[PDB]
């Protein structure tokens, strides 16, 4: 048969992610890493698979691997913050979401209103957690 | 958020 490139396995994992085939997507991204472990986005994308599968420690670890390879990554900070939010690490989550916002502004990139919306939601959850 | 968009973006 054929052994794909790492880029081809990333694209395959992306397709699987869009179809809620989260373990299969994560395994694909793992095969991309086996081919080229120096590409941050494979880890970021796999981190979101792990978050969807409720494997929070694995998602955090992949975010950390991505940030060691690309400390400027908006997506890695955004996913890290979203993971931390689910784990109720509110202050860290908010700081990571805010860092994603600042990096997106510095890099002149558009992610929708996704980051300000995530921030609003995170702050709401944090405040409710304290008051209860 | 639009996680699918975030995942696929080549940025
Ligand atoms: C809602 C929506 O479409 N958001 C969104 C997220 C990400 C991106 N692009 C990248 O992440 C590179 C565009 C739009």
């Amino acid at each position: 048969g054929a052994s794909p490139s790492a880029q081809e396995l990333k694209e395959q994992g992306n397709r699987l992610f869009v179809g809620r085939k989260y373990p299969e997507a994560a395994a694909c991204y793992g095969r991309a890493i086996t081919r080229n472990p120096l590409v941050a986005v494979y880890y970021t994308n796999r981190a979101l698979c792990y978050l969807k599968m409720q494997q929070h420690e694995q998602a955090l670890a992949d975010c950390r691997r991505a940030l060691e390879l690309d400390g400027q990554s908006v997506k890695a900070h955004f996913f890290l913050g979203q993971c931390q939010l689910e784990m109720e690490s509110y202050d860290e989550a908010i700081a990571n979401l805010q860092r994603a916002y600042s990096l997106a502004k510095e890099q002149r990139l558009n992610f929708g209103d996704d980051i300000p919306s995530a921030l609003r939601i995170a702050k709401k959850k944090r405040w409710n957690s304290i008051e209860e | 958020p639009c996680y699918e968009a975030w995942v696929l973006c080549e940025y």
